[PDB]
């Protein structure tokens, strides 16, 4: 029911979001 | 900033830098200002980072036209689940400019248009109240810039 690509995505986006603050 | 104009810049710049377009139009040279700079260079980081750690984005989007919106919506909704956040923003354009270089490679290139809008829709309708709330795009700016 998640959907795969989008959690790749919001990982990668988190990932992005911590190193920038 | 004009939501409308970001989108198109970025999707443009993704297209040209994957050798489907050229000439003018969106995208074409160095961004307008400082916000499509920084959207252009940490969408080319993510981009970067995405396809090291998984596997090339454009080559897990499956894109027919009436399963496009569908698609694009549940992906996104994932992608925000939890709430918005800069990194998940440009996830999300990312996604959107794979999408669109996706349709163009399986001959489907009207599919760009319409994503863009989708891109517009969801952003003004889902994401924007985050966005103010946050500093708006000058915040992103100052901060991945």
């Amino acid at each position: 029911a998640a959907d795969p690509l989008g959690q790749a995505l919001r990982a990668i986006g988190d990932e992005f979001e911590t190193r920038f603050r | 900033p004009d939501t409308r104009a970001l989108v198109a810049d970025f999707v443009g710049y993704k297209l040209r830098q994957k050798g489907y377009v050229s000439g003018a139009g969106p995208g074409e040279g160095p961004a307008a200002d400082p916000l499509g700079q920084a959207l252009r260079a940490i969408g080319d980081e993510f981009e970067t980072r995405f396809r090291r750690t998984f596997s090339d984005l454009a080559a897990q989007l499956h894109v027919t036209p009436g399963s496009a919106q569908q698609r694009f919506t549940q992906v996104s909704d994932e992608l925000f689940q939890g709430g918005p956040n800069w990194g998940r923003l440009v996830a999300f354009f990312v996604f959107g400019a794979a999408l669109c270089a996706e349709s163009v490679n399986k001959e489907m290139e009207p599919l760009v248009g319409q994503v863009q809008e989708w891109m517009v829709e969801y952003l003004e309708t889902r994401l924007a109240d985050w966005i103010h709330s946050s500093g708006g795009w000058a915040e992103f700016t100052a901060l991945y810039g």
